[PDB]
């Protein structure tokens, strides 16, 4: 009586970043699902590495499955492939299979020295000026915020 | 010749040109068609493409397909449909390409349920099938009778039925490695009806012992690595009188029973690095067998792990006549 | 001694006309209080790079002044998320240089048959010797379509003919074509169904890197006249490591690019006028490309071949049409590689494993 | 064009990548002495992938019992351009159908 | 002093299993002491020597003192001669003399035309281009030159002046050999089968000898013991007439048999 369809992803894996050698795991949620596995960097991840949790959500009628996989610093630093350490999620149903987002695990860092500091200018009352800023190298890309006299400025204001 | 696509002599180069469909202007003299690394969807296939009889090899890898394509060149022999999203295989599609001999379907999302009942049997001339790196849970039923090589490795196959390898007498190479396969998964003598089989491989699986009732009539190469093989029964390697290459390295073996390799007369190479070999009295026959062995046979990997007194030592040579064992 | 933190270029200079000589070099972290950065990046004080000496010797040695940018352009990253530095210990010695081995023999005048080892079980395959390491080791890889995944090592020439191997390497990926080469104890090969070059250290038996050759045609798209997934061909000469391939931008014509054996990056690209499928094979000598045009089994109303008909210089960026007779006893030419240490060609021609002798011009300009 | 403007501190501002598309932009300084050309900047405008409208459901392959129905969703509205990001999610849709006999 | 010509090499003692796959260990034959000098081999990082008071302390892992060497060591050719350490300096064809008592470098000798830094090492490599030996005749240097076409070149070195007091060229290739040792001025070349060489099955025996006094060579067949496969270093001690062999991760001692077949 229940409707039968391909697996639909709820919690797709999001890009992870390793900080101070603390291994951060990847989340995966799909419905309807009976088997959920990870395909990291082209090849399947071993069954033992997977931790399944067949928790039935109230909001949805069909069977929900949640699988978590730990990714260590040693795994990323010893991987010498062409692209960034990526992972994908494959879910099994009675009709077929479905792939998720490619979540890329990277080594998080940030530099002290700014690439280009803003330069001071003398401008008339009607004149226009642009203040340039190049943030330091780091993964992920740095979020630039402007401050007028050590207090933030609102662009929409 | 097309405008967007640049043809060169007896070849057509429509590769890496951001194309979503096959170009119209295709000559009737072309033999090889390149359409790989594009964005060609399963909907962008004209009927006129089927009419180009001269084409024998088509390359469509790294595209954005959902199903096996329709209206492909009639008299095609070799097809390259890999690194894309194929999930459905229809009987009508394979019925068009009768002359198809070599088929590669690597890295696709092919599932057991997605393939139509006896869809591969429609390609009567098929000999090479590559269902590698797909989303397979078991070996499909309706396989071609005159198939020579079935490469169904690197999936999620846990169970194999006896009827999966029916009428596949003509098969020579079977590669089922990198799967969730156990001894409970393999049916009572499923592989027995494959007389012409020469090479067999179940590496990186979960076998507690080698699969019983294996064909010996033509088998030359047998590979059983990274499995959890605790012990090998005596009957398992008998009636394989044609075997030359055997590998059992990266397994959970401690000791072997005397005369387990007595029927492997044609054996040229045996590999047994990384194994927890417990060297006691059960290895006395191993050392003696290694001494009277001919130059024809190379046996490597036999190294002790227990006890601490003989730890790391090679089973090739004994000291003080294996202590007080005989 | 000289020291410089990450992304900071280093400078080396000897007094007068004296030459720089590297003694010890390391790119990583041994001490945490020398450089000044974030304390999180300084937590790991055990980063090492052995290849540091090899890089410095190729650039600073046998020169008066030296400037090497301590970054990813010249040095590969050993430990990620760690602020590295370059520690170099150098001595000033006379301006003398070592001859013959590094030096160019000249312009190719004629190719002749030299040695015939044996007749292999495979029609196509590739064999070579490491020109950097002073050893009589022979590396053998007989090409089997959709099945090539092993590299065989032989102790000597006598063992290679007799078929007595030392060790066999189990590669992490399938190899495409007969283009492989060995550079300083590391194997460089084209990975199947990809425009990528894989670096595999034979000593450690692990993959060290994978480089993407931009716009390169792969997997029977633009191979040599015999096909067999020969799309990407690797070469070794006096100038260094090279990549012979083809792009659709050059309309199937041969594109030659110099590759760094440590950073695995393109250090220059050159486009030729010769079509790769029309070519039988190619080899590099002094940064000069030599295109082989040979005759094959099954050639309808054909006799034209067994010649070097095209040459391309990288330094001058100019091409010329030559006519150097090439030996082709058996028809199926599979692989042609040049070894700068012995100045001989490593050929595989229709099951036959052969070595070819070379003759050179009095000048090269 | 209102989309492009020159600033007093020598800057070229583009609001929308539609009214001023890709190209090899080069900055040039002029003086009473002479003129000087800068290194050209490669500004490339990319179009991100967007899914196209759903198709119709196919007929049930099996005459009696459990059947199949398909619906395709291609990445052509808009189709990725100049190295734009590919479409996110699944391309095919399948539902179980029961045909009365 | 000479016991005679070597007949057979046999297993004697097994001390322990070290954490490193390669290295060397030896005792000073001149000084009448039970002191053991330990050397773990680490690529591009070898710079310390460990001294042990006795055999019991060496097995138990109880060290007396550790010496901080002035330069990085290349290969497993470590040798001790009358309270002074003789080692090969990294990326150079230079023996370095270091007095253990004063803890200072006393000299540095250049071994002429010698191949160095993985150019001509043993079968397993590991920068074993230059190997030092101690016997009844004195201090010796086992190496290879390009003049001899990679073949083994043996030279007697003075432990005081640090100069070559004679040079001999052999017919055996250094890379084809596993290790070598000197007894009564006679060189013994060991040929063995290593790990990850799963193709190999051949017997591990001594197949070459070279006399310095007679300047004549012969092809022998003395069986060499190999419980493990990674034979790192083989050194002879004239005081106890035993071999200081390092095989794989393990550290062993080998007993020696002698014959009176000498002029
Ligand atoms: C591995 O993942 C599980 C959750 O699936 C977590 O509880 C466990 O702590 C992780 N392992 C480590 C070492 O953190
Ligand atoms: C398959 O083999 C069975 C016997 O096991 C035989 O009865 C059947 O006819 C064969 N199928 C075909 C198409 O010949
Ligand atoms: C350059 O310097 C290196 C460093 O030792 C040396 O080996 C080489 O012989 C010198 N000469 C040339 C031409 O490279
Ligand atoms: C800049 O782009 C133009 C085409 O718009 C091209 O012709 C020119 O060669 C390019 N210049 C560079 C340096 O890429
Ligand atoms: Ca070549
Ligand atoms: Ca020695
Ligand atoms: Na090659
Ligand atoms: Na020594």
């Amino acid at each position: 009586s229940a409707p039968g369809t391909l697996p639909h992803f709820i919690e797709e894996p999001e890009d992870a970043y390793i900080i101070k050698s603390n291994p951060i795991a990847l989340r995966c949620k799909a419905r309807p699902a009976m088997q959920i596995f990870f395909k990291c960097n082209g090849e399947w991840v071993h069954q033992n590495e997977h931790v399944s949790e067949e928790s039935l959500d109230e909001s949805s009628g069909l069977k929900v499955r949640e699988v978590f996989i730990n990714v260590t610093r040693q795994q990323v630093e010893d991987f010498h492939g062409p692209e960034d350490y990526w992972c994908q999620c494959v879910a099994w149903s009675h009709l077929g299979t479905s792939k998720s987002r490619k979540a890329s695990v990277r080594i998080a860092y940030l530099r002290k020295n700014f690439e280009q500091d803003p330069q001071g200018r003398e401008v008339p009352i009607e004149g226009m000026i642009v203040l340039h800023c190049r943030p330091p190298e780091g993964v992920p890309a740095a979020e630039v915020e402007w401050l007028k006299n050590e207090e933030p400025i609102d662009s929409e204001q | 010749c097309p405008s967007v696509c640049r043809c060169d002599r007896n070849f057509v180069y429509c590769n890496e040109r951001s194309l979503t469909s096959v170009p119209l202007g295709i000559p009737e003299g072309v033999t090889v068609l390149y359409l790989h690394n594009n964005q060609i969807n399963n909907a962008g296939f004209p009927a006129e493409l089927h009419n180009v009889q001269s084409v024998h090899t088509v390359y469509l890898y790294g595209n954005q397909l959902d199903e096996f394509p329709m209206n492909l060149p009639k008299n095609v022999r070799v097809l390259h449909l890999q690194e894309n999203n194929i999930q459905t295989i229809s009987r009508a599609a394979l019925a068009q390409l009768l002359k198809l001999e070599e088929l590669h379907l690597d890295d696709n999302s092919i599932s057991t349920v997605g393939v139509e009942d006896g869809a591969f049997r429609e390609a009567i001339s098929l000999k090479l099938l590559f269902l590698s790196k797909n989303h397979l849970s078991s070996v499909p039923v309706g396989l071609p009778v005159d198939l020579q090589e079935l490469r169904v490795d690197e999936n999620r196959i846990a169970v194999i039925s006896d009827m999966a390898f029916q009428n596949l007498t003509s098969l020579e190479r079977l590669i089922v490695d990198g799967n969730l396969l156990t001894n409970k998964g393999i049916a009572e003598g499923t592989f027995s009806h494959l007389t012409k089989l020469k090479e067999f491989s179940i590496v990186r699986n979960s076998l507690s012992h080698p699969p019983p009732d294996l064909p010996g009539t033509h088998l030359i190469r047998l590979y059983l690595q990274d499995n959890q093989i605790n012990h090998i029964p005596l009957t398992a390697f008998a009636n394989l009188r044609k075997l030359e290459r055997l590998d059992i390295s990266n397994n959970q073996l401690r000791m072997l029973t005397q005369g387990v390799f007595d029927h492997l007369s044609n054996l040229k190479q045996l590999t047994a690095r990384n194994n927890p070999w417990f060297c006691d009295c059960s290895i006395k026959w191993v050392t003696e067998w290694l001494k009277y062995i001919p130059s024809s046979l190379n046996v490597r990997g036999f190294m002790c792990q227990g006890p601490e007194q003989v730890r790391g030592m090679a089973v090739r040579e004994l000291n003080m006549n294996l202590l007080s064992c005989p | 001694r000289e020291l410089s933190c990450e992304s900071y270029p280093i400078e080396l200079r000897c007094p007068g006309t004296d030459v720089i000589m590297i003694e010890s070099a390391n790119y990583g972290r041994t001490d945490d209080k020398i450089c000044d950065s974030d304390p999180a990046q300084m937590e790991n004080i055990r980063c090492y790079l052995p290849d540091a000496y090899k890089i410095m010797s190729q650039r600073c040695n046998n020169r008066t002044q030296c400037a090497v940018v301590a970054g990813p352009d010249v040095f590969p990253d050993p430990c990620p998320g760690t602020y590295k530095y370059l520690e170099v210990q150098y001595e000033c010695v006379p301006y003398k240089v070592e001859q013959k081995v590094f030096l160019c023999p000249g312009l190719l005048k004629g190719v002749y048959q030299s040695e015939h080892l044996f007749e292999s079980d495979h029609q196509s395959g590739a064999w070579c010797k490491d020109p950097l390491q002073a050893s009589d080791k022979i590396y053998y890889m007989p090409w089997t379509p959709y099945r090539t995944d092993t590299l065989t090592e032989y102790s000597s020439k006598d063992d290679f003919i007799a078929g007595r191997p030392t060790t066999t390497y189990k590669l992490p990926h399938r190899v495409d074509g007969t283009g492989f080469v060995v550079y300083d104890g590391a194997l460089f090969f084209n990975k199947e169904r990809t425009r990528n070059i894989v670096k595999f250290d034979l000593r450690t038996r692990i993959k060290s890197g994978e480089a993407i050759i931009a716009n390169a045609n792969y997997h029977d798209t633009s191979p040599y006249r015999w096909g067999g997934k020969s799309d990407i061909d690797l070469a070794v000469d006096e100038n260094g490591l090279w990549v012979i391939y083809a792009t659709e931008q050059n309309n199937g014509k041969i594109v030659i690019s110099q590759l760094n054996p440590y950073t695995l990056r393109i250090e220059g690209t050159w486009d030729t006028a010769y079509d790769k499928r029309s070519a039988s094979n190619a080899f590099m000598i002094c940064g000069i490309l030599y295109v082989v045009k040979s005759v094959y089994e099954d050639d309808d109303n054909e006799a034209t071949g067994n010649k070097i008909d095209y040459i391309y210089n990288t330094d001058q960026s100019k091409d010329s049409l030559v006519d150097v007779p090439f030996p082709n006893s058996y028809q199926y030419i599979a692989a042609v590689d040049y070894n700068p240490r012995d100045n001989l060609l490593y050929v595989w021609n229709n099951y036959h494993v052969v070595k070819y002798s070379l003759d050179f011009g009095p000048l090269d300009g | 064009d209102e989309n492009i403007d020159t600033r007093a501190d020598h800057n070229l501002i583009i609001r929308q990548a539609r009214l001023s598309d890709s190209g090899n932009y080069t900055c040039m300084a002029a003086n009473i002495v002479a003129k000087r050309r800068s290194l050209s900047a490669t500004v490339v405008v990319y179009v991100n992938g967007g899914w196209s409208s759903w198709t119709e459901w196919s007929a049930c392959n099996v005459r009696c019992g459990r059947g199949w129905q398909k619906r395709s969703r291609t990445c052509t509205n808009p189709a990725p351009l100049n190295g734009g990001a590919f479409c996110e999610g699944m391309s095919v849709q399948k539902i179980t159908c029961t045909a009365l006999c």
